[PDB]
RNA sequence: CGCUCUAAUUGGAUGGAAGCAGGGGCGAGAGCUCCUGUGGACCGAUUAGUGACGAAAAUCCUGGCCAUAGUAGCAGCGAUA
RNA sequence: ACCCUCAGAAGGGAGGCGAAAUAGAGCAUGAAAUCAGUUGGCGAUCGAGCGACAGGGCAUACAAGGUCCCUUGACGAAUGACCGAGACGCGAGUCUCCAGUAAGACUCACGGGAAGCCGAUGUUCUGUCGUACGUUUUGAAAAACGAGCCAGGGAGUGUGUC
């Protein structure tokens, strides 16, 4: 859940800004996002052996 | 009075005469500067070459004066690729034990920059005496 | 902060900074242009008639929508900044004050070098129309000062 | 006042653009040219469309500008003007080593170019540059 | 070709590592390497692995910054001080 | 610390500590965008994808590159003469011989020379070519879409089965 955290939502078009999930005005939860997930991390279910 | 550089800094190669020739050869023709579209139209896009994309591109699409793109045709002669300008072959050296099998005659060698003065000093001496020149020389006040 | 960006010889030179200060930076630039080559005593001579509003200093670069002036050599635009010629002062007043303790005659010494740095600015926010708030700062200003013999 | 022109050139009864070929060819070449009696040289065909020509280039224009010469001193030396790239640095070089003028102000008599001379016995559909000039209302003053 | 960390084998560093700045050499090229200054403690190579591994772009995200500009506003309201 | 300056527990100057204060307090290192001053080049008669490739000016401490210029001579691919002699053509001009000769890129040798001199780097001038980039599109310089600039971040991953 490390960037999951969030009800950050778009604006949609309309305000000369990108459609990016925003909280507080600041972007949040998407990948290209500081704070945001992580797109494909590590994941504890890979067989490691 | 003055500095000096340690070792056989005049030293150079003997080569075949078709090596010489095509020693010549790389030096006179050159090549392009290859480097990267644009760079010099945007600060944030380096000089490190890639290869044009752009469907539209006209560097790709070999339009005259906008630069030459990579191609195998603009290789160096084998017999020749990689020497130093001077024709020596390069032999990159870490201590004094690499030094051995070094042939002064056809190679030069070059300390790595991370090789401190007190090794470097040994190196440089024990080179001398096994006739191999090295590039990169300590200047001492003679 | 800034360090001297010049060398200075300790024997035939003095030297005097001023430090954040909170005045037009562009004024600054103008007026360090205007009085270096000038003997300490003449830059405070000018200072104090730009003050006076009977000198004007030349706006050779921000010199958006000002007015020309007639006292204005080889240029039209000028103006007279006091804030900034008044910290000048002090600048000037701080060196020939260092040149005097050390043997030298303050005032004949010239202004070997002078210049202004923007080293930041004191952030303010004014409210807007609509529920916004836009920026309102205030430029912070060092300016180092090289007087020499001659 | 005073031009050290390595060619005097004699335009009187010659055939304004072919002299003036020759005179731009020249003028690149590092010749500094005098072309003589522009008001006496000639160009041939009906003089009614020859001077609607003239007329309507005097008449072109705007804020921008268009400022087209009515006497034959600047006709002539424009009709050159077109025969160089002015605008380069060769070009405005050769241009402004050629000025062109009204009679002869030297005491040698100018040379006529290869070509370039019309027979009046032989041809009576032709104008004559000042006659151009008169009738665009510029002051006579050859 | 380059990046991270693991392993084996093997090297460099306070007689100055990494990084940064300017500069020299090599490679078609990815990129490698040297010199000088700064820096003041870490850093490689080969082989076999490893992977939150390569950006000019997404009205991309965050931060910083220039022009805009010494410009607009600091006048307008029946309370002109 | 002390002293000088100052309206002054400010700041500045001088000074002291330490290997280092450009380690002096959000103080290891200290990139880019960018700003001040300053150096080199250009510059108030001149034209705009900012360059690539050629070639000139001016500029350059060392190091890490050491080449480069002119006489002559040797070699000499394709190509390839002038002149002269003879013969044709109304004419521009052409044929035969001289001759596949002289010439002919690169490379080398002798002799002489350069050390801002050769390379290289900065800037600028000349020539040739040249209306960014990425995307959308049959067709993009586009009056189609995106970005002010820079740094950092930012997109084929896991399990199961086949
Ligand atoms: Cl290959
Ligand atoms: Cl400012
Ligand atoms: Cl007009
Ligand atoms: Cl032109
Ligand atoms: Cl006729
Ligand atoms: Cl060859
Ligand atoms: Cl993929
Ligand atoms: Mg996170
Ligand atoms: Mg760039
Ligand atoms: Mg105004
Ligand atoms: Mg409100
Ligand atoms: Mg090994
Ligand atoms: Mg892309
Ligand atoms: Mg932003
Ligand atoms: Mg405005
Ligand atoms: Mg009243
Ligand atoms: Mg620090
Ligand atoms: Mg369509
Ligand atoms: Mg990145
Ligand atoms: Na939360
Ligand atoms: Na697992
Ligand atoms: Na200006
Ligand atoms: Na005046
Ligand atoms: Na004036
Ligand atoms: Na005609
Ligand atoms: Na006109
Ligand atoms: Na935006
Ligand atoms: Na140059
Ligand atoms: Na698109
Ligand atoms: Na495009
Ligand atoms: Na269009
Ligand atoms: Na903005
Ligand atoms: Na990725």
């Amino acid at each position: 859940y490390a960037g999951l955290r969030t009800p950050a939502e778009s604006f949609g078009s309309g305000r000369g800004q990108a459609h990016v999930p925003k909280q507080d005005g600041r972007a949040r939860r998407v990948p290209q996002a500081v704070k945001g997930r992580s797109a494909h991390p590590p994941k504890t279910e890979k067989d490691r052996s | 009075t003055e500095l000096q550089a340690r070792g056989l800094t005049e030293k150079t190669p003997d080569l075949s005469d078709e090596d010489a020739r095509l020693l010549t050869q790389r030096h006179r023709v050159g090549k392009p500067q290859f480097n990267r579209q644009d760079h010099h139209k945007k600060k944030r896009v380096s000089t490190s070459w890639r290869k044009p994309r752009g469907q539209l591109s006209k560097q790709r699409r070999g339009i005259k004066g906008k630069g030459d793109t990579v191609e195998a045709g603009f290789r160096s002669p084998t017999a020749v690729r990689g020497k130093h300008p001077s024709g020596f072959e390069e032999v990159r050296v870490h201590n004094v034990d690499d030094l051995e099998g070094v042939d002064g005659d056809t190679e030069a060698v070059r300390i790595a920059s991370k090789v401190g003065a007190r090794k470097r000093e040994r190196i440089e001496e024990e080179a001398e005496d096994a006739g191999i020149r090295v590039l990169n020389p300590t200047y001492v006040e003679v | 902060g800034i360090s001297y960006s010049v060398e200075a010889d300790p024997d035939t030179t003095a030297k005097a900074m001023l430090r954040e200060r909170q005045m037009s930076f562009k004024h600054s630039k103008a007026i360090a242009r205007e009085i270096k080559g000038k003997t300490a005593g003449e830059a405070v001579d000018y200072l104090e008639a730009v003050i006076e509003g009977d000198q004007p200093v030349p706006f050779k670069q921000h010199n958006s929508g000002v007015g020309h002036k007639s006292k204005v050599d080889g240029w039209d635009a000028g103006r007279y900044p006091e804030k900034a010629s008044k910290a000048f002062l002090d600048l000037l007043e701080n060196a020939v004050g260092n040149a005097d303790h050390q043997g030298f005659d303050g005032e004949a010494m010239t202004i070997k070098h002078v210049a202004a740095h923007k080293v930041g600015e004191q952030q303010g926010r004014k409210p807007r129309a609509m529920g916004r708030a836009s920026a309102w700062n205030s430029p912070q200003v060092d300016v180092e000062l090289i007087l020499e013999e001659p | 006042a005073e031009f050290d022109a390595d060619v005097i050139v004699d335009a009187r009864d010659c055939i304004m653009g072919r002299v003036a070929s020759q005179v731009a060819e020249q003028a690149l070449d590092g010749e500094t040219v005098a072309v003589v009696n522009a008001e006496r040289a000639v160009i041939t065909g009906r003089e009614e469309q020859i001077v609607e020509k003239y007329e309507k280039r005097v008449d072109i224009g705007n804020d921008n500008g268009y400022f087209y010469p009515k006497r034959p001193d600047g006709i002539f030396k424009r009709t050159i003007r077109g025969m160089l790239p002015h605008k380069k640095q060769r070009g405005r070089e050769a241009f402004e080593s050629v000025r062109v003028y009204l009679g002869n102000p030297y005491d040698e008599d100018g040379e006529v170019l290869d070509g370039t001379s019309l027979d009046r016995l032989s041809n009576i559909k032709f104008v004559t540059l000042g006659e151009i000039s008169e009738t665009l209302g510029a002051n006579k003053t050859w």
